[PDB]
């Protein structure tokens, strides 16, 4: 097989390629190149929401469980490290099941305001909940809202649809450099803010539009503009 | 009428007293004839505003 | 007859050198042979007592932009004894001919025109092969990855010469092409 | 589902 | 050797195709419908029956407050089979999604009623009305205003049409 | 070079002339998967499309 | 008749130019007379816009390519020998620079 | 024991004393194909076919048993089929397809997707033994 | 005139007659004016009475 | 000898029909038709738009069998994606395919007539039509280009009141057939202006492609609902008519079977009518009910993402046909694996019937032509993709 995305291995230690087999089919990583990455050199594409490969591994969301020979519980591939000789399965119904449970969770709190999120197009969480979701939907209680809070002239945010991925604190917090975006809260009802009037005041802050998974941070000028099909 | 656009017409219907901490928004009295429920935090002062309706809820109690 | 019966009689009829590519299936059983054997492959099937193809159904092509053999003539036949049905295609070019099969059935050579308007794939001795479909005049072959949708010249009105005349194209909205396509798929 | 294919020789 | 030699039947034969019993007994028949009730109607007073699901005049809803449900999703623009619609949109200051250009070329359109189903708000539907013969082409490209102006002209019967069939689907 | 094809394909000549691009198109930002790609496209360069002087639509 | 199959080299080639060539001669005044002109445009020059058209493809070196143009040749010939082609279609059809450019339009 | 005297179908004459003219095809037939070689399973089939069919019309005279015996199609039918098959035979020989190339390589595929039941699929009823005794000889 | 269903704020009249097994003559307007009429007076609340669209005759309807 | 040129204007031909044949005075010699008038383009505009999108397209097709054709697209796309349908949608199907073949009858029998001379059966036979355009205007909007016929199951679910209409329909429809058969079948003119004309022997159909009433008129019991039955025909029991010989007449009278036949089998439709969803629960072809897109995310979700992106249909390549009232239509995709279909080639059988009309018409008279025309039912959106 040829790697997805077309992705270069670079091989720093050639003496070091531990094989392992991802779906039956062998294949050579370096040392490091956690499950999820093994699995991107063999071809196969694995779900994701919180990991992101320029940010920090975080494991959260639980999203790419994988099922592994040696290994009781379903293990989190973008986290675990590769070893020797393992026999990974990506299509399993323990691996499956695993990926409609995180999915349901994932979507019996988020809002019901797709044709009005401005990331509607192009979010990963429909995207993803068509291929790799069940399509019944059992959830009929009341769900949750978290009130937006303005940060920003050109950064528009409802938190209500808003998956507690992470991803933009991280991003805030290492590439970004100025740690002004947290995650405050407990349980059920963890909110993700500046807890101050403080907007965020950075050269390169308008990367949080792209590296949020679902509507929840979209850009305010481009508010509504358009469609991305169009 | 009709020199009223839904912008100004739409400010003028005040805000909807409910008790809780949020509030479940259908738009017609019908629910299939309606927009998607929109659960919304009435936990700020200034009334919540749907965001399919236009509709303003403001929090009755405190 | 039944589907797999079909299958493994033709195939072991069959002289070896004519099938290049088969292929078994409940969509349809497929014989894909080279280009100058299907003439010799279709008389065959016609008048062979087991496989009597006497009914042919239409004459198909598909463009694929993908590879040196750019066109795929598909023919799609069927046997009305036996209650059959069998399907033969073969690979063609931008100036390859590929032999005719008006001799065999007579009702092929509306098909061998279109695919000739819609394709430019010629056909060997085939009388009177012109275009069918587009009008008169007309350049290119619409029916080929690279024409494109509204084509290249418009037709309408004109006062000084008292006739109707062409235009190269002037779309007053242009075709808004939206691109659903997403990963994960 | 498997969609497997088997090359013959002479 | 189609054979119909017998004496009584050649008689039988050679009378009904010699006084044109074949063409009396069919031109009878004529005549038991010129006395019978006609059964069309005249169209200026009297209209044909229709049916809840007719479709038609496209129609702009908006809410019973006088908020259009319109809120510029693009659903009906990505569904529409004819590429038909036509839609810009952009963010109020009072912050709530709406169209500012929503135009249909009703030329193009070839009204299937996927618009219609595609909309999550109601926000666009077809309207009974099937009488629009404008006498100028560019009459024919309705621009959210005459839209607006069936929606609130049909709204007390695109209503009740909807509430009588929104038991289906 | 080697244009013999574009001599029989019937299109109008004044169009065999025009500068394309090849490029494999990049994955987008605003989504992780990767399974919009390894494809190659031709990119004619459409610039022209003025605006419609009745409607505002894009005319080409 | 049938369409001829191929050609293997290119004498064989040559010969269905000329072929082509003299048929489309034969063919001149009959599409003379038929669509009406006899004194806007003489037999002669038509004769020179024809033999303009075959040689413009000179540079063709694959049979194969030849035949297909030859053959797209004889289609257009008998489209227009036939009463088809629109009036006056066949004479239309057939009959610094930078700064030039610069002051039209940006795309030359 | 009668003249068929209707076939149902137009421009399919009877065919009367059509055993006589079935008979003799038959063995046409059987001594022309004597040059196909015998590695060819063409011959073998043809063979095995047209000796059972000319065996039925040997042993019994009258149409009606013929062609319930055979179980298929008519008898002027059969001699259309015959016919088919003998001018097939000539152009076999004439075009001598026979042989395999050097290095010849064959793709199958054997792809099994499941469709719904409700889909149009050509479901015809089970063959006389002769259609599949032909196939156990050809395998086998 | 078997029965007169209603009357219409344009001053058109609606009318209404019942038949035993097969359509015709059901339900016409007799419009009040008579320059040609524009052949389009019916409101949107008579006009789905009108077309059989919904049984009820549209005074009904506006309330 | 002269070749004068058809092309009238009033409906006697169905219109957009170019005919330049040869005579020898008063005997045709070769017809050559001159199709491509209506050559509209939709075989290159179905692969630019999604599988749901380039439905309608096949209503405009042969458009006055519209359910027939909607009913071979559905079939392709159920057997490239392997989707079951519930028991009352296929029902339903086949009681409007029915209803299509019924239709169909009529307009061919009385535009055939009316071609002939006679004007009475045209206004009987609409003012009969009209009830089924009704019908059809009842289920879904339109009453000519209803999109009724989805890939899943139907559009939506049969209202109250439809079925007391279609049996009190079929309670008077059979005598409105014998009403018009009394004026066509006994009338003495109508044998001489048919009989023995358009001779088709059984293997010249065989070899031109004549599937269909001019298959079975030549005395080929060929029915592609009984020969690969698709939908719930095994349970339906119907006659299949054939022809003894196929010159005009044969043919019409196979129509009229036909239509009896069409009105038994809606009423066997009607009475074993099952009750259950209409649509499959797949949901990738699907949408969901209106009000659970408005209350369930996953239901929002997958209704957002089928009416923009559609469906995707697996990388595969079939064809399927059904028995369409002019003959054998067949439906040829070839799946790219993306949402939009890369080929959909539509195998009109108005093609191979208008290409045979050169040998039909062969040394008969003038007169004697269109009444080939007529006897074929061709229509030009089909013959002409
Ligand atoms: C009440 C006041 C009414 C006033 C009006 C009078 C009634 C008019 C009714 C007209 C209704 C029908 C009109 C149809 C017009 C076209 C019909 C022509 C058909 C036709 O000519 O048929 C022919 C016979 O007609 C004929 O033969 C017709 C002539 C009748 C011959 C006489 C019949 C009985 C003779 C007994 C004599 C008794 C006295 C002996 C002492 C032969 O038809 P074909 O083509 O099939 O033939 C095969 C030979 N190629
Ligand atoms: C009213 C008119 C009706 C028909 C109109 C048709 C108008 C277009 C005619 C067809 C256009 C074509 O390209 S169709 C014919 C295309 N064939 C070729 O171009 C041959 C390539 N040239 C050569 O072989 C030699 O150079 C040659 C120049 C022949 C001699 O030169 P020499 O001996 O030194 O070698
Ligand atoms: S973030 Fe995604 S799932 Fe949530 S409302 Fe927006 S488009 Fe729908
Ligand atoms: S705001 Fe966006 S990036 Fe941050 S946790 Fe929520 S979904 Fe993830
Ligand atoms: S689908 Fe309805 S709500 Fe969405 S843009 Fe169209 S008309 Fe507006
Ligand atoms: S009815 Fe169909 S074609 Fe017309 S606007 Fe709606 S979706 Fe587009
Ligand atoms: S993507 Fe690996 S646990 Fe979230
Ligand atoms: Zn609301």
């Amino acid at each position: 097989r040829n790697p997805v995305g077309g992705a270069r291995v670079h091989f720093s230690n050639p003496e070091d390629a531990i094989e392992v087999f991802v779906d039956g089919y062998a294949v050579k990583v370096p040392k490091g190149f956690t499950v999820l990455q093994a699995c991107e050199v063999a071809g196969v594409d694995i779900p994701r929401f919180c990991y992101h490969s320029r940010l920090s591994i975080a494991g959260n969301c639980r999203m790419c469980l994988v099922e592994v020979e040696k290994s009781p519980k379903p293990v989190a591939s973008c986290a675990m490290p590769a070893l020797p000789g393992m026999k990974i399965k990506t299509d399993t119904p323990i691996a499956k099941k695993a990926r409609e449970g995180v999915m349901e969770f994932l979507l019996m709190n988020h809002p019901l305001d797709c044709p009005i999120c401005d990331q509607g197009g192009e979010c990963d969480l429909q995207d993803q909940s068509m291929a790799f979701g069940s399509d019944r939907g059992r959830f009929t209680e009341m769900k949750r809202s978290v009130v937006d809070k303005n940060l920003g002239p050109l950064v528009k945010t409802v938190m209500t649809r808003c998956i507690q991925c992470t991803r933009c604190v991280r991003f805030a917090s290492e590439v970004a450099g100025v740690q002004d975006l947290g995650i405050l809260g407990r349980g059920s009802g963890e909110e993700i803010g500046t807890y101050v009037e403080k907007l965020m005041t950075s050269e390169l802050s308008g990367n949080v539009i792209d590296i949020c998974p679902v509507g929840a941070l979209t850009s305010k000028p481009f508010a509504f503009k358009a469609r991305n099909w169009e | 009428r009709s020199k009223k656009s839904p912008m100004e017409l739409i400010s003028e219907v005040p805000p909807i007293k409910v008790d809780g901490r949020i509030v479940a928004c259908e738009g017609d009295t019908n629910p299939a004839l309606g927009h998607p429920i929109e659960f919304i935090c009435l936990d700020l002062n200034e009334p919540a505003i749907c965001k399919y309706c236009g509709l303003r809820y403001v929090q009755d109690h405190h | 007859m039944d589907n797999q019966f079909i299958f493994k009689y033709s195939w072991e009829t069959l002289p070896k050198k004519w099938v290049k590519k088969m292929e078994r299936s409940e969509h349809g059983n497929r014989f894909d042979t080279n280009t100058d054997y299907l003439f010799q492959l279709l008389c065959f099937l016609k008048l062979h007592t087991y496989t009597r193809v006497q009914v042919l159904i239409d004459i198909c092509g598909v463009d694929y932009p993908s590879r040196k053999r750019r066109f795929e003539v598909v023919y799609n036949l069927l046997s009305t004894r036996y209650n059959s049905r069998i399907r033969v295609q073969t690979s063609a070019d931008e100036v390859t001919r590929i032999s005719s099969v008006v001799s065999l059935f007579p009702s092929a050579g509306w098909w061998e025109r279109e695919v000739w308007d819609m394709f430019g794939v010629s056909f060997i001795n085939h009388p009177d092969l012109r275009r069918i479909l587009t009008d008169y005049g007309f350049e290119g072959h619409p029916l080929r990855k690279d024409f494109p949708l509204s084509g290249y010249v418009q037709v309408r009105y004109d006062d000084p010469e008292k006739r109707v005349v062409s235009e190269p194209i002037e779309m007053t909205q242009e075709f808004r092409y939206f691109d659903f396509a997403s990963p994960w798929e | 589902p498997p969609i497997r294919r088997y090359v013959l020789t002479k | 050797k189609e054979i119909s030699k017998d004496w009584n039947t050649v008689f039988e034969r050679s009378i009904n195709t010699l006084f044109l019993t074949e063409m009396v007994r069919g031109l009878s028949l004529t005549l038991k419908y010129f006395f019978d009730p006609k059964v069309t109607i005249n169209y200026p007073f009297e209209k044909g029956p229709l049916s809840p699901r007719f479709r038609g005049e496209h129609a702009l809803r908006r809410y019973p407050t006088g908020e259009e449900r319109c809120i510029a999703c693009k659903l009906c623009e990505a569904v529409c089979p004819a590429q038909a619609i036509t839609i810009e949109a952009e963010e109020r200051e009072d912050g709530s999604r709406r169209t500012t250009r929503y135009d249909i070329d009703m030329t193009k359109c070839i009204y299937c009623g996927f618009c219609q189903e595609a909309c999550p708000v109601d926000a666009i539907v077809e309207g009974p009305n099937f009488e629009f013969a404008t006498e100028t082409h560019e009459e024919l490209l309705y621009d959210k205003e005459k839209l607006l102006e069936n929606g609130d002209r049909w709204e007390t019967e695109i209503a009740e049409n909807l509430r009588s069939e929104s038991l289906y689907r | 070079k080697r244009g013999e094809i574009g001599k029989v394909s019937g299109i109008p000549e004044e169009h065999l002339s025009r500068k394309v691009i090849i490029y494999s198109p990049a994955r987008t930002a605003t989504q992780s998967g990767s399974g919009k790609l390894g494809k190659w496209k031709i990119n004619f360069v459409s610039t022209l499309k003025w605006e419609n002087p009745l409607m505002g639509w894009t005319s080409t | 008749i049938g369409v001829p199959p191929n050609s293997a080299n290119l004498t064989e080639a040559r010969r269905r130019v000329f072929d082509f060539f003299r048929a489309a001669c034969r063919s001149i005044p009959t599409i003379m007379d038929i669509y009406n002109l006899q004194d806007v445009v003489a037999p002669s020059q038509l004769r020179y816009a024809i033999s303009a058209q075959i040689r413009n493809n000179a540079h063709i070196t694959d049979p194969k390519v030849i035949d297909l143009l030859i053959f797209k040749g004889m289609e257009e010939l008998t489209d227009i020998v036939d009463h088809a082609k629109q009036r006056h279609h066949i004479i239309g059809q057939y009959v610094t620079d930078f700064l030039k450019n610069f002051y039209t339009s940006n795309y030359f | 024991a009668k003249v068929k005297q209707t076939t149902g179908i137009v421009g399919l004459d009877v065919v009367p004393n059509a055993r006589a003219v079935l008979i003799d095809l038959y063995s046409k037939t059987l001594k022309e194909i004597q040059a196909v070689p015998e590695d060819e399973g063409y011959r073998k089939a043809v063979e095995s076919f047209t000796r059972q069919r000319l065996n039925v019309c040997k042993e019994e005279e009258d149409w009606e048993m013929i062609e319930k015996r055979l179980g298929c199609g008519q008898v002027e039918e059969l001699i259309e089929e015959a016919r088919d098959e003998l001018t097939l035979i000539g152009k076999m020989i004439e075009w001598d397809p026979w042989g395999v190339p050097d290095d010849y390589e064959c793709e199958v595929i054997e792809n099994d997707a499941p469709i719904p039941k409700h889909v149009p699929q050509h479901r015809p009823g089970p063959l006389p033994e002769q259609f599949y005794k032909t196939l156990e000889g050809l395998i086998a | 005139g078997a029965t007169l269903v209603g009357v219409d704020k344009f001053g058109n009249k609606y009318y209404q007659k019942l038949g035993d097994t097969q359509y015709g003559r059901h339900r016409w307007v007799e419009y009040a004016s008579k320059d040609r009429y524009n052949a389009s007076q019916v409101p949107a609340e008579w006009h789905g009475w009108l077309h059989f669209i919904t049984d009820h005759t549209g005074d009904e309807l506006l309330s | 000898n002269f070749t004068l040129n058809f092309g009238p204007q009033h409906p006697a031909a169905h219109g957009v029909l170019r005919l330049v044949l040869e005579m020898n005075g008063e005997v045709v010699e070769r017809a050559e038709p001159h199709i491509g008038l209506l050559h509209r383009g939709t075989e290159k505009l179905i692969e630019y738009k999604t599988y749901l999108q380039a439905l309608p397209y096949f209503d405009r097709l042969d458009y006055v069998s519209m359910m027939a054709q909607e009913h071979a697209y559905s079939l392709a796309v159920e057997k490239l994606l392997n989707c079951e349908v519930p028991l009352r949608a296929q029902y339903i199907r086949v009681l409007f395919c029915e209803i299509t073949r019924i239709l169909n009858h009529l307009l061919a029998l009385t535009t055939h007539a009316m071609d002939v001379g006679a004007l009475t059966p045209f206004l009987w036979a609409f003012e009969e039509r009209e009830k089924l355009l009704e019908f059809y205007e009842r289920v879904s909007g339109a009453r000519m280009h209803a999109s009724f016929i989805r890939p899943g199951g139907v559009a939506q679910d049969l209202p109250l009141g439809l079925c007391r209409d279609i049996d009190s329909f079929t309670q008077q429809f059979a005598s409105r057939i014998d009403e018009l058969e009394e004026m066509l079948t006994g009338n003495r003119i109508w044998k001489q202006r048919l009989v023995d004309i358009g001779t088709v022997t059984a293997q010249q159909a065989k070899d031109w492609g004549f599937s269909g009433v001019m298959l079975r008129g030549s005395g080929v019991c060929w029915d592609l609902r009984r020969a690969a039955p698709y939908d719930v025909y095994d349970q339906l029991d119907f006659d299949v008519p054939v022809g003894t010989r196929g010159d005009c007449y044969d043919r019409y009278c196979i129509r009229i079977e036909e239509m009896r036949q069409s009105l038994r089998i809606i009423v066997q439709c009607l009475n074993q009518m099952p009750s259950g969803m209409i649509k499959a629960d797949d949901r990738k072809l699907c949408p969901p009910s209106r009000c659970r897109m408005k209350l369930s995310m996953e239901s929002l979700i997958h209704h957002f993402e089928l009416y923009t992106e559609g469906f995707s249909v697996p990388a595969s390549s079939t064809y399927t046909a059904v028995e369409a009232p002019k003959g054998e239509f067949g439906v040829f995709l070839v799946s790219n694996g993306s949402n939009r279909p890369y080929r959909c080639k539509i195998r009109a059988p108005g093609f191979a019937h208008s290409q045979g009309l050169d040998f039909m018409s062969k040394h008969h008279m003038l007169a004697d032509v269109v009444t080939i025309i007529g006897t074929q039912d061709i229509v030009f959106g089909e013959v002409d993709r």
